[PDB]
């Protein structure tokens, strides 16, 4: 029999909810949703990290200008300023006078080390949602199965027949454009490769950072030196890739709606508690706990001896009944503000069973259900 | 593999005006959070004329592949460091602060050291960077640098450092609700999410006994107390 | 009588390859806001094979347990330091914090120090925090220790310790009105009360020349003007 | 579980009481004075003798 159930998305905390079926009794149903990944695909548009600024050594001309030829590193930038050192002595050795003329050149690479203290920036495509559905069924086991969210791969496994419909939110950790450090992850729009912004996220720009034949653009401006030294001085713009590291008053990882852990896989939303999650869970016929079969439901009170306001699991009670036959009987809340810790409750002839619950209220009401049969629970802490 | 030659160098300040050192420092490496720094230097380390050894560097100076023993050409801060690993043209080495590393032969009148102030950088690899290694907290994943060459420059690792520990955020349970007395001792960063139906986007830096107070929905929420990455409570009185 | 003498010791902080030093201390207090130090000492000066002198020393120099005369065991706290007194088992001398004491051997091009960190507690308990001693001004609370040996430690002491200071502020007494013109030329901290009935609880630190004008009960006030302890003036109106 | 319960220094009557709980049948509580030192901090003005 498939039994469709609706599961809050409470990570870690397992929901009870009962499998009807006609003219028999529920089933012992927990579920709890493991993990919820929104995994979208990635097309890796650059690396950006601590840069290093290389200066090499300016070609000066003697008696006669110097031209800039481009070369392909990152923030290559070159200025030519004629007339910079007299003839010998200070500055430039040469014959001429003032028609020794310099090229004033220099670049930015990656670091020497860079691939702890870097982002990523990555287009981002449509996903697929995978979701770790832990499905008990019949009595206590804890049986998960892998499903996709998405139509794609219902989880044909074994431990029931499961398709999980989309879940009602799902965290998108992309837009289109996304920057993961993994310890600050951005939803932070970008120029593709090739074209950078100066001295702004992107001030580095590769797809492997690795020295040498990256894109850069970082506002290098060469300041021109006063006779008496051969070398390039720079000035240039603050690093873009290190304040956008500091750009954090609540980045991605912190807006999460229900709360997920943005994640550098490549980009992706980890152990989401977002959004309700369909179930449907094959119970077979034969992991009843029906009324119709061994159970028999009658006379049934919830009584609170203590509880701990709102708890954990602090919420303790005792369900007092009647059987007609003795059986087993799904203890069970269908709330996601409470959940009751057992699944299970040993109904009997004048049993009393003591079961343990969880509320959100101080005053915990839930609705306690053995079998086909509901009780109210309150107070009385 | 390292195979990059031993050169000489000149180092801004060796003697008195005397600056044509060899075994010069050209580039530092300080991605640890640790007191450990990794030197390129003008000189090869680790190499001597029998090719590759565990305590032996080369040098020029008039030479070309001549070697001494790591303890004639003694790395210093003010007192001697031992180099821990050799990468050919680079050096690692423990030397007490990691952040002022001189490399120098201090063997005749004419004494030629070169000094390069080193450093120490941190940057996430929780959800803040952190300080440098003490005598609090325990050990957590920190930016660092292989400590061993292969058989020519170090590579990036997360390896692991101190971090300065103090009480992490003290959780008051309450009606869904919790207020977060925290206690650091050193600058954590204190970032916050629910993980019920609600959001509490706070990032915030924190230093000495504080609260901070979070709604919740009765679903938990998130704390990330910086040099951690995510720490999560689910509904308790969350 | 003292009942240790120096040895060597594995030092907390010394340069690697150098940590089986000789030379090390035990243990100092410097809880002080006086300028001096009291030293537990393991590279004991006041300790020569006689005893208790006031300009010898005595060490384990990687050699044995010998004495000359102040040369080559030297205090600093990573600077020179000059001792006041020795008293055998307990040295005594100037390195304010107390935090850092350094015994360093200072001869040849090399520079060998062993540094001991401490366990001192250095916290206000005056009426204000302030500078360790110079030579000018008038004093604030301190714990100095003593000055002189008794031979076997320094006993604790509190009393008062110098403290820089600017002109005094220009009192000007009108009816039942106090203005204080002043010119610190260093920070102080401005304590004020009146001293007639009125509380005037009134703490502010104060530096360049500015007025802050006070109410008075005609009865008197009291400000303190930092690096002084409470100064008061009365009169029929003030 | 508390029960904050004021007990009259008599051992004529021991001051019984119960101490109710939801769900359950009351406890035993019997309470007795058996002594009682009223201890006050003394400063020492003088001697006489």
């Amino acid at each position: 029999y498939e039994h469709t159930a609706v599961m809050p998305n409470k990570v870690g905390i397992p929901y009870k909810a009962l499998v009807e079926r006609p003219g028999y009794a529920p089933v012992h149903l927990q579920i709890q949703l493991v993990n919820t990944r929104i995994i979208p695909s990635t097309n890796l548009e650059y690396i950006t990290c601590k840069y290093k600024t290389k200066v090499p050594s300016p070609v000066v001309k003697c008696c006669g200008a110097t031209q800039c030829t481009s070369k392909p590193h990152p923030d290559y930038q070159c200025q030519v300023f004629t007339g910079v050192y007299p003839f010998m002595w200070g500055g430039a050795y040469c014959f001429c006078d003032t028609e020794n003329t310099q090229m004033s050149e220099a670049y930015v690479e990656r670091s020497e080390e860079c691939s702890i203290d870097h982002a990523k920036a990555y287009k981002v495509h449509t996903g697929t949602v995978q979701a770790m559905v832990n499905i008990t069924y019949g009595s206590v086991s804890w049986r998960s199965a892998d499903v996709y969210v998405n139509g794609e791969t219902p989880a044909k496994i074994g431990d029931a027949k499961l398709i999980i419909g989309p879940l009602s939110s799902a965290w998108s950790p992309f837009d289109n454009k996304v920057v993961v450090y993994g310890h600050e992850v951005y939803n932070y729009d970008f120029p593709e490769y090739g074209t950078g912004k100066a001295g702004s996220f992107g001030d580095l720009q590769s797809r492997t950072s690795t020295s040498n034949d990256l894109y850069a653009n970082t506002n290098l401006k060469l300041q021109r030196p006063q006779a008496g030294i051969v070398h390039t001085p720079f000035t240039q713009a603050p690093s873009g890739f290190e304040r956008w590291k500091r750009d954090k008053g609540a980045p991605l990882n912190d807006v999460a709606p229900f709360g997920c852990s943005i994640a550098l896989e490549p980009l992706r939303a980890e152990n989401c508690a977002v959004g309700s999650i369909p179930i449907s869970i094959d119970i077979p016929d034969a992991a009843f706990t029906r009324i119709s079969e061994t159970p028999t439901v009658s006379d049934l009170e919830c009584k609170i001896t203590e509880c701990t306001y709102a708890s954990d699991f602090g919420g303790i009670a005792t369900v007092a009944y009647k059987s007609s036959k003795a059986g087993n009987c799904p203890i069970h809340s269908p709330s996601g503000v409470a959940v009751i810790k057992e699944n299970d409750v040993t109904l009997a002839e004048s049993g009393s069973f003591t079961f343990h619950f969880s509320t959100a209220n101080i005053h915990p009401a839930f609705k306690l259900q053995v079998c086909t049969s509901a009780v109210t629970c309150k107070g009385d802490c | 593999y390292k195979l990059a030659r031993p050169y000489i160098a000149d180092c801004p300040n060796c003697g008195h005006s005397r600056c044509d050192s060899p075994i010069a420092i050209e580039e530092v490496r300080g991605d640890a959070h640790a007191g450990v720094i990794r030197i390129q230097t003008s000189a090869m380390f680790g190499l001597k004329t029998d090719g590759v050894d565990l305590a032996y560097m080369s040098f020029m100076n008039g030479k070309t592949q001549k070697s001494i023993k790591i303890d004639n050409l003694h790395v210093r801060t003010s007192a001697p460091c031992s180099l821990v690993s050799h990468h050919g043209y680079y050096i690692l080495a423990q030397c007490p602060p990691g952040d002022t590393v001189t490399v120098g032969f201090h063997d005749g009148p004419n004494r030629h050291t070169c000094t390069v102030a080193h450093k120490v950088e941190f940057r996430p690899v929780g959800r803040e960077k952190y300080r440098h290694p003490p005598e609090h907290g325990v050990e957590l994943p920190c930016n660092r640098y292989t400590h061993k060459r292969a058989d020519v420059p170090f590579v990036p690792v997360k390896a692991k450092c101190i971090a300065t520990l103090a009480p992490e955020p003290l959780v008051e349970h309450k009606h869904r609700t919790l207020i977060l007395h925290l206690h650091p001792d050193h600058p954590t960063l204190l970032t916050t999410r629910s993980l019920g139906s609600d959001a509490n986007p706070t990032r915030q830096w924190i230093e000495r006994p504080t609260t901070v107070n979070f709604t919740v929905t009765g679903e938990g929420l998130e704390y990330t107390w910086g040099n951690h990455p995510p720490k999560r409570v689910w509904a308790q009185e969350s």
